RNA sequence: GAAACGAUGACUGAAUCCGCGCGGACCACCGCGCAAGGCUAAAUACUCCCAGUGACCGAUAGCGCAUAGUACCGUGAGGG
RNA sequence: CCCCCGUGACAGGGGGCGGAGGACCGAACCGGUGCCUGCUGAAACAGUCUCGGAUGAGUUGUGUUUAGGAGUGAAAAGCU
RNA sequence: AACGAUAAAAGAAGUGAGAAUCUUCUUCGCCGUAAGGACAAGGGUUCCUGGGGAAGGGUCGUCCGCCCAGGGAAAGUCGGGACCUAAGGUGAGGCCGAACGGCGCAGCCGAUGGACAGCAGGUCAAGAUUCCUGCACCGAUCAUGUGGAGUGAUGGAGGGACGCAUUACGCUAUCCAAUGCCAAGCUAUGGCUAUGCUGGUUGGUACGCUCAAGGGCGAUCGGGUCAGAAAAUCUACCGGUCACAUGCCUCAGACGUAUCGGGAGCUUCCUCGGAAGCGAAGUUGGAAACGCGACGGUGCCAAGAAAAGCUUCUAAACGUUGAAACAUGAUUGCCCGUACCGCAAACCGACACAGGUGUCCGAGUGUCAAUGCACUAAGGCGCGCGAGAGAACCCUCGUUAAGGAACUUUGCAAUCUCACCCCGUAACUUCGGAAGAAGGGGUCCCCACGCUUCGCGUGGGGCGCAGUGAAUAGGCCCAGGCGACUGUUUACCAAAAUCACAGCACUCUGCCAACACGAACAGUGGACGUAUAGGGUGUGACGCCUGCCCGGUGCCGGAAGGUCAAGUGGAGCGGUGCAAGCUGCGAAAUGAAGCCCCGGUGAACGGCUAAGGUAGCGAAAUUCCUUGUCGGGUAAGUUCCGACCUGCACGAAAGGCGUAACGAUCUGGGCGCUGUCUCAACGAGGGACUCGGUGAAAUUGAAUUGGCUGUAAAGAUGCGGCCUACCCGUAGCAGGACGAAAAGACCCCGUGGAGCUUUACUAUAGUCUGGCAUUGGGAU
RNA sequence: AGAAACUUGGAUUUCUAACCUGAAAAAUCACUUUCGGGGACCGUGCUUGGCGGGUAGUUUGACUGGGGCGGUCGCC
RNA sequence: GAUGUCGGCUCGUCGCAUCCUGGGGCUGAAGAAGGUCCCAAGGGUUGGGCUGUUCGCCCAUUAAAGCGGCACGCGAGCUG
């Protein structure tokens, strides 16, 4: 679903439940390092804060927990699930599709393959669908935290499990990494139609500016009298279509059949 | 017509100040160059 | 360039006195020298400054200034 | 959201209520549409009148960051 | 020429060497969401007193923001520092770097924000939450006494702590009414004799069983160790118990009493002007905040700082007979800023400049509301040249006969239109809109009746040419082109049909991500983001749709062969020496990306010998011929609408064709209305003219500077012939003086420049690739 | 013509003391670590060749009834 | 080291190869109305639609709706 609007120049929205507002770090907006602007645009915003959120979830092993509330926080594009443990310690985690309020979530290598539970891949059943996966034991989960995303399991190697990353890429991820059962719910962001100009602004600044508007000084596509261009390239004349920007590397042999 | 010059004490003291010429040697260069300039008056007495 | 020799940036990496470096590719004679450790006034350069002189100026000259880097301009550097 | 009526492939319709908006009109304020006057002018870019935005991609103070092949630019080679 | 806004001034009186301008009086006009008042920044004695008259002041000058001298500015509480932190800055250690240097954790600095103890009056010529009077309050050190025992850290916890819009209740500031209260007095003009007129009508502190809307709070026992590094009685938890509405806690503010102030005026003295003394009442009714009660209520998506002070708990330490806590006096309050200007004559603009400058307060009457509009209060001001004249011309306004767009590039300009109420309102449509469509009607005063509040409706009546009676105040419609839309842009000739835009597509990217800044295996941005993510690109809501061609170019994939660098390898050739041997060049094979070569990819460059136009469109923002041909409107239509097709040279995301709405866009038509016009006229004001005062400028070979014909370097005042013409001025006009202004921007020239482009040349960051180095071991 | 054996090299594979690198009370660090993963690659240093309007320096003739376009530059 | 350029508007003035008006000759001139040539430059030469246009086309007129020059007269006169 989504919210809708009668005709006042509008389309969509999302639907947000479970209100709390609890206990986390501030953050500041900025687009660049010591020098000039690096990553283009996104200088706007509603002045969000940041909710430190556990990914790895190691030390809570052997200790059960209850879902408190599910709050919807920026810098995420996911449902944040609040957790209270038996320790007395509160912690934030991501909130997979179909996790009710106040279910039971347990961590560790012994844990049962149920929603929200943390447990390494070696224990993960064949063909199961999980999110929040580490590339390496420790650190955190770099995989499947996004809008409506998941990763399934394609087999075992030695320490390694064959996983399916949600570009549809096959890869070898060792079984020594924790993982979280289920797909990150996130409603579906692809649904929300982002309103009108400045709905962008709500979350971040003025979007794509076509170099073909620019001038020879400014960008390659610049110059000319009319609307056109010849040779098809970016800020620097690399070019966008089908040029592998990857390099020859280590994890490249930890990767199998990347195609798309 | 808002003019080029909008006087601010703490600004003219932050940029241009003696303490400001301290931090770098381009400005200490300016100092000694000014001392020998004749007896000029270096920035923050002015 | 036939480019010797000094000099290092990267790989290499010998001899030691019937020995080693040179002598403008290189060879043999023939000479000249003995590297990989250091210091070493003097004769040389300059003029903030003091003295002395001048087929140098003498108030639009002479230094910008017969004192001022002041007045005055500039956000500033700077100019004056 | 609360009441009245309508599902023969059809929808929602009337009332009460609520207070939504890159909604309207409009002074601040922000902006410069058209004519005139002005031409070292009152002014090195304005004045009267007319006009545009007027809860939003809004306006504005303070402190600060980014600069010369460089910055910045809802993009004129504009601004620095 | 000008004397810097067209907010006018006038008379008397004073002073003085001298007055339109300085002082006083009395009037006048002007601002009054300001043109009043208070602060910030910035300025720096501009403030006050007494002088002064050179220059400065656009005239004057006895005068001033100018000149001289003297004075004036007071803080435990206000703002800042001795407190805290944000961006940012910094930074021992630490990570980099030819240097100088770039980074960086803690810590530290850094208000714009957090925290934090007083209010009310008085008054010098000039200061006031500062000084003085009344009564407060905060922390500190210590003394008598109570208590008569724990205090309870750079560490934990709690709490500081935060959005936007909208809104119920109670109150205050504060304003309004009155045959309330108080005070003063006279008032005549025709009347009023007060029932008229004018002014004044509570601030602080204290107690008080008074009144009060609103506002936020559950309490204790105990459990697990895995949680707050440890600790804990504090906090987080799972649990037990009592608490559902009564309940507790505080009371903005009102009321009473008290008391300290203030208060219309009042009395006396006056060195010609202020001092000093006194002191009335304080009602009822209404309105009312963006402030207060409060951190209220509900809803919404974009989801709305940190850190100390502070509250509780232990660690350690000292003490558990002399603790913490309380009030009860005393003593104590360090540093810096306070004057004045501060929407402007004092700040930024060379100027006493029509400009610019952030926050606060900003009264009353009429008006649906209001910071609008008109007039006014308090307050401030008439703009530092005057006075006359009433010509052309010029600017800014007012009215206009008959006509009404005939004006013109174009209705450019200027009318008409105008508020609020009622009625009424089309094609088309995204069912919201179009819409304030279009039209029509009401509007003032009195009286009676009614009503849900200021008031409103009904009926009747009265007045004027007219009743949003003056000010604020949309002309409208029919067709199109472009873009959908709000928005954005060329500071100073372009606001648009540009850019952006939601939406759509291609592609990149597995996370020390691609990508970008960078002396750099530093660091950082992407991002404390992770493949319904992040980058680049091009299209541009929405609706129907997006065709044919990859030959060449780029791009991804491939593998038979062709070519190719260093290097590993070394056939052979030569110099030399008697030799040993030292030495010059040197091949075959072997050696990587790479390009040639095969294939595929177009919402990749691109095309209509690779094919050569699918729909849709077409004389279009592309149309040459061209005023194409028919028609529509017009009396007449090179434009506009419609239709055709011969499309010089439309066409599918450099999108094709459509679309309601939107538009200071562009184009054509109509209605309305007008000085746009036939064709101008009268009227006003401000310049222009004249007198007194101050008094520039661009320009300038020198001039004693005519006309016609001719001649000359080819456009004569200056040469010739002929004509005309007394000297000198003032108001005027713009033909001439190739008039003025900027060493033409067009154009050519220069083996002059700079921006830009590329399949021009060349190098290079970057990047890829073979080898060697860090760099090692074993199975094979 | 079998092969014990020291083996110098190239190819895939594997290992761990180099190196990179994440977690843990000690945020950038360094430390002891249980370690965890990658790992002779990657990075980086020298050289080799490619690519390289991203950048940089420059070139782009004259005659000419103005320049350009066309034409023409020597010789008989 | 500058002679502002199309068209209009305003103001004119000049030539005559005369559009009208005046005087004549000839006529394939009965009259009426003409066609042409000669003399003649006093004066006169309309208002609108389209177009930036001069030109040109058309509406309704008229005695007639003349042609050129004056830097394709005229921007220190206006427009633009
Ligand atoms: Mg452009
Ligand atoms: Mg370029
Ligand atoms: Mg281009
Ligand atoms: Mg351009
Ligand atoms: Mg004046
Ligand atoms: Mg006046
Ligand atoms: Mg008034
Ligand atoms: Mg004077
Ligand atoms: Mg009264
Ligand atoms: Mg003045
Ligand atoms: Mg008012
Ligand atoms: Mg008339
Ligand atoms: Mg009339
Ligand atoms: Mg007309
Ligand atoms: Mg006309
Ligand atoms: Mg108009
Ligand atoms: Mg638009
Ligand atoms: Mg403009
Ligand atoms: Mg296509
Ligand atoms: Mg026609
Ligand atoms: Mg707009
Ligand atoms: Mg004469
Ligand atoms: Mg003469
Ligand atoms: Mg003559
Ligand atoms: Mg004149
Ligand atoms: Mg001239
Ligand atoms: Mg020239
Ligand atoms: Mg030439
Ligand atoms: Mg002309």
């Amino acid at each position: 679903r989504r919210q809708m609007t009668t005709a006042d120049f509008s389309g969509l929205t999302k639907k947000r439940p479970e209100k709390a507002l609890t206990e986390a770090l501030p953050k500041t907006g900025g687009r660049n390092n010591r020098g000039r602007i690096t990553s283009r645009f996104i200088g706007g915003g509603h002045k969000r804060l940041y909710r430190i959120i556990d990914f790895k979830r190691r030390d809570k092993s052997g200790v059960n927990a209850k879902v408190a509330a599910i709050e919807y926080d920026p810098n995420r594009s996911a449902r944040i699930a609040l957790l209270h443990y038996a320790d007395g310690e509160k912690r934030y985690i991501l909130a997979p599709e179909g996790l009710t309020v106040g279910a039971t979530v347990n961590a560790g290598p012994e844990a049962e393959p149920k929603l929200g539970n943390a447990l390494p891949l070696r224990f993960v059943p064949v063909g199961a669908v999980v999110h929040a996966l580490e590339l390496v034991p420790g650190k955190g989960a770099q995989l499947a935290r996004s809008a409506g995303t998941s990763v399934q399991v394609q087999g075992k190697e030695s320490d390694y499990v064959i996983v399916r990353l949600p570009s549809g890429e096959l890869r070898r991820v060792h079984s020594e990494c924790y993982a979280t059962i289920g797909a990150v719910g996130n409603a579906e962001h692809k649904n929300i139609v982002l309103g009108k100009a400045g709905r962008s602004r709500w979350l971040g600044r003025k979007p794509h500016q076509r170099g073909s508007a620019m001038n020879p000084v400014d960008h390659p596509h610049g110059g000319g009298e009319g609307r056109t261009g010849a040779g098809r390239v970016p800020v620097t004349p690399w070019g966008k279509p089908t040029k592998g920007l990857k390099t020859r590397r280590k994890r490249k042999t930890s990767d199998r059949f990347i195609v798309t | 017509m808002k003019r080029t010059y909008q006087p601010n004490n703490r600004k003219r003291a932050k940029t241009h100040g003696f303490r400001a010429r301290m931090k770098t040697k381009s400005g200490r260069n300016i100092l000694a160059r000014r001392r020998a300039k004749g007896r000029h008056q270096l920035t923050v007495s002015d």
